[PDB]
């Protein structure tokens, strides 16, 4: 794997010599959980919200409030 | 904004962290010169009344300066009439807990400034924009949320109505992305992640249609398994760049998560990617990702540095910068064309050489990565060849002065779940000297570079990593700090260290120039930390502590100790 | 010992705190002058690592200085030939819980120096000498009890193979002690307190013989009702003074306990005590109590100046102490002669006047304080018009200058029970600016003393409180630092400034100066803090808090924040 | 009370007027425990102990050691 074989345009990757081209089902399977790998996405949906309504009152009120409910 | 603009206009001014939209990090001003800065001495401090490193510098507009605290995060405005008295300061109210996803000491790189507002972050996530002239807070929003490891460090960057800020957190699994706000109101414009989707990633119709061989459309997910790059890294916390009349900013996203490259196969785009985007959509004209499937946490977030320079007779606009893998970058800014890679330092053997025709790295598998097996004196080490220090570029003789690390390691990784909150790093290492210091100790360097062709006019070597980076001033001079804290002086022309002063402690900022009633001043921030100072910090001694950090630095200690605060120099 | 006076006899060395055995604080160098202050600048700087009040001043033994930090209570040795390098530290490790029990602020005055070995102390009541090349420690030994709200903070005194050592925690009900310890060993010699049997007490058989009026045996539990002694205060935590010829060394012991002075009916001896006492036996010769049943906190642990000068014409040995009760008293060091007893401003008004005759205080009952009464427009208020600040006197002009604070106060006591471990004040109060300053609002004053008289020669007002103390060099300079960040040297001729530093945070220490290779230099520590900077270092913002101190210096944070570390200034 | 009354050489303290010339049995009694008074007498007592033991161990043995037991 020295990277000067590419599949596709941008996209070399290749498994080194012992090693799967596929982890889910080996021994290097990460397993990682739906919900868990969700969770960063869920945090900024509710905190994207939270702003909009910080950024509406303020401007319905004219004046900024952090904490605003 | 045209705010910004007048500031940026006014001669001995310093309204951005980087020295300008091109983030050249230079200044004109030459009263301090060759043959005077003998006589530099020290003309006042001040203290922020706060611990750790101590990143950054301070802002100067008209005749205001503005300081800048590790966490909490304080702000302190003072006119330089009568440094002794405080106008007005911000002090913070945050969660300790916020320290504790913090992978790097609980530094910040500094403020930002636009519409007559003093742009600040806060490492648990808030945004502001506060009165230059009150401190009052006109908006305050969330950027970061800390719960599932996303914290602030870096310097928000204002470009006309837009402040650009970039959560950290790739240590933690946390998936980049620079956010887009309204300098004004602190409205969410937008925001462009680093992986996933062409939509989320927000790349142009035309995205790299200079360079097609780079990758175009679907990598953000093809180049990875399954959902990986949901926790895929690629956090910007370095700096950025901007060009007014191509309306295009440029910084770069960062490692892969985790660092355990068996976890996560494929090139793993766009992670450790060089960008060029529409400053107004955020959508990408370009992107060079520097270091697929990244093996060595060579975080691609380094300073980003525009210049305009004639690459063999022919007049180019160019974007230069060096990576944490060891390599100078020149590309052409405006398509992202690949025109310079050299290594800073012969020692780099993570890879052969980069193909400039493919336009990638030749990878050397004896210093690859990989589960299950112990990598051995690869260079650079995952501190890098260079981190987060901000170089200066001198335009007269076209040279860029490189603070560098002569830092190595060796590597192995294991197995580990995700959990958001919690690290998700999985690797073990030990750093050590590279192996070209004159003693075979030395781990920094004050390098000269011609960014057209990517060789070395001189070098300067320094017993501890040259973090902060440096500065150049129209007098001929290299000014840096040290991690041993001194503050430095060199002649440009030969590396010659012509004055240095012993501050508090080590500096872990670039120094920053500014004039008043007439004089031209130099400050640098003091107060040791980052990386480097993790040891002393945090009170470790194990030497695979921070992450192999601890052993390579343990002398770092028997030389400084920890401190917070600025000092101000001139004639 | 010996060796501490081959030190003490070097031209050029530090090796005690107050400046020699008679603390006049002063230096015979004179490289810096009047005419040449304008020219010195900084030559260097180190920080501490820690934070809060950083009191006292680093030692010079040698080519060696040794600087001291703030709870927890670090030594830094450093070679003056590279002060980049810490050639030894030692760093405690203490409970935090020690913080609780003390009163001021997590202070500590500094270090001392005998037998080729660093005396030093830590606030949880250890007292250690360190091998002065190594940083070994040949010895460690409890001195004070946390546990009971003993701490130490005050500088340990060396005489001949005595280590003098006194703990703190008169706000607890600790009964003051002066302890003496085997300067080779460790060993405890004997203990004189402050309150109790005469045996206790350690008093001479011949005690104040020249002065019965004074009052000589049976007092210390005769002057008390009941038991209430034992928890009677008295502690000494400030400087002392020793004369070699007459084997006799000086202190006074601090402010009876609690501050409810309902609560202690009676003259409360021996607390608020000028003592003469024999260095081997620890008996004394000699005891004036200043403030007879204390009503005011003017803990009685000022600074003693040992002087030999024309009274009347006549050459007499005396002693010079500033109370915090605001009476400037001059005393004959031998048998303990009362000589002068002046008011150091006008506005003292606790007392009409002090009677040389009667040797006691002439009291106005309208200044009082009491049970179930608020006492109003006090002064001085508790933090005295002097306080723990190291005065400098200049044997040629024959004259003290001294570091005042011009604050008063309201003051109401409240019944309260005691609890070993628990504060035991029992008084509330409102703390602020004395009537005399130009504006009314100023709190510090270096005002000059002719010893012999008790007059002024002239006043320089500062805006806060000189609460570090001065220094005298010969060139004819008054150096002081301020709480709000500043160095200063003044012309001791007038009191005209002349030269000034903005150092990176207030200072409450006093100035120190040593040489170096042909040149002099001048040193100083910065970390604002102790009683005034409360305030600013807890967090605090209610008015009454920090037991009035808050709201008198609740300007200061707008002038300073803390720091830690210290600064060297020289041609 | 001006304290130039003395009863005693050295003993000048007189009662405030309104307040009692003995605080015992008086609204004023601070009623003192004397278990918690006699705690720092009892601390120095150990303190000393462990001290001299430490002294004690480090010239019988020539090194000197804080946590000698
Ligand atoms: O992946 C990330 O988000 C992240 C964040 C930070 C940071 O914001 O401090 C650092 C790093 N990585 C790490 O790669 C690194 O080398 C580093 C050094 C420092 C520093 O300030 O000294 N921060 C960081
Ligand atoms: O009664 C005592 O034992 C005691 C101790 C201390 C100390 O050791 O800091 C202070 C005081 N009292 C208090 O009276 C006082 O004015 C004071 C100021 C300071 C300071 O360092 O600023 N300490 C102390
Ligand atoms: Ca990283
Ligand atoms: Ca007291």
């Amino acid at each position: 794997y020295d990277g000067q074989n590419c599949k596709e345009p941008g996209n070399c990757w290749e498994n080194k010599p012992g090693y799967p081209e596929k982890i889910a089902g080996s021994k290097y399977d990460p397993k990682h959980d739906p919900v868990e790998l969700n969770k960063q996405e869920e945090s900024i949906k509710a905190m994207d919200a939270r702003n909009a309504k910080r950024i509406a009152n303020a401007k319905s009120s004219g004046n900024f409030v952090f904490d605003v409910k | 904004d045209a705010d910004l603009d007048k500031q940026v206009n006014t001669a001995g001014a310093w309204p951005i962290a980087t020295g300008g939209y091109y983030s050249q990090h230079n200044s004109p001003l030459a009263q301090i010169n060759k043959s005077n800065v003998k006589n530099v001495k020290a003309a006042w401090s001040f203290s922020t009344g706060v611990l750790n490193g101590h990143e950054g510098a301070p802002l100067v507009i008209g005749d205001m300066m503005y300081v800048h605290s590790a966490f909490p995060n304080n702000t302190y405005a003072l006119n330089l009439n009568d440094p002794g008295k405080i106008v007005w300061q911000h002090k913070p109210k945050q969660d300790a807990s916020t320290k504790a996803v913090m992978c790097c000491d609980v530094v910040d790189r500094g403020l930002a400034y636009g519409a007559g507002q003093i742009v600040k972050k806060q490492a648990n996530g808030h945004l502001l924009a506060l009165d230059a002239k009150t401190g009052k807070i006109n908006w305050e929003v969330e950027v970061c949320d800390p719960k599932v490891g996303s914290t602030l460090t870096q310097a928000p960057f204002v470009a006309k109505d837009t402040v650009l800020m970039g959560c950290s957190g790739a240590e933690l699994g946390v998936r980049g992305a620079v956010n887009a706000f309204d300098l004004k109101t602190g409205e969410l414009k937008w925001r462009a992640f680093a992986t996933g989707s062409d939509d989320s990633v927000r790349l142009a119709k035309d995205f790299n249609s200079a360079n097609p061989h780079y990758g175009q459309f679907g990598l953000g997910t093809k180049t990875w398994e399954g959902d990986a790059w949901k926790i895929g890294g690629g956090t910007n916390w370095g700096w950025y760049a901007y060009d007014p009349k191509l309306n295009l900013f440029y910084y770069g996203s960062g490692n892969p998560a985790p660092w355990n490259e068996t976890m996560r196969p494929g090139d793993n785009k766009w992670t450790m990617t060089i960008w060029g985007r529409d400053l107004d959509t955020g959508m990408a004209k370009w992107g060079y990702q520097k270091t697929p499937h990244d093996e060595w946490d060579f975080a691609g977030v380094n300073q980003m540095v525009l210049t305009d320079q004639p690459v063999n007779g022919k007049m180019t606009p160019l974007l230069s910068h060096i990576d944490r893998n060891g390599i100078l970058y020149t590309l052409n800014r405006e398509n992202g064309n690949l025109i310079v890679a050299e290594k800073v330092d012969p020692a780099v053997n993570v890879f052969k050489k980069v193909d400039l025709k493919t336009g990638t790295p030749v990878r050397d598998p004896e210093f690859a990565t990989r589960m299950d097996h112990k990598g051995t004196n690869i260079c650079p080490s995952a501190m890098g060849f260079h981190n987060q220090g901000v170089d200066s570029y001198d335009p007269e003789s076209r040279t860029l002065y490189a603070g560098l690390n002569h830092i190595c390691m060796d590597w192995e990784p294991f197995m580990l779940p995700y959990r958001a909150g919690q690290f998700f790093v999985g690797a073990t290492l030990a750093m050590y000297p590279g192996p070209n210091g004159p003693t075979k100790k030395e781990m920094g360097q004050i390098r000269a570079f011609d960014l057209t062709t990517g060789k070395a006019k001189w070098t300067k070597w320094e017993k501890f990593a040259a973090w902060g980076g440096t500065l150049y001033t129209k007098g001929g001079l290299v000014w840096y700090a040290t991690l041993d804290g001194y503050l430095k002086a060199l002649d440009n022309k030969d590396g010659k260290e012509l004055w240095n002063f012993k501050m508090p402690s080590g500096g872990i900022g670039s120094p920053m120039t500014y004039s008043f009633k007439g004089k031209q001043y130099i400050g640098s921030m003091y107060g040791v930390g980052g990386w480097p100072g993790v040891g002393l910090v945090f009170d470790l001694t194990d030497p695979s502590a921070g992450l192999g950090a601890v052993g390579a630095f343990r002398e770092l200690q028997n030389h400084t100790q920890m401190g917070g605060g600025l000092m101000v120099f001139s004639l």
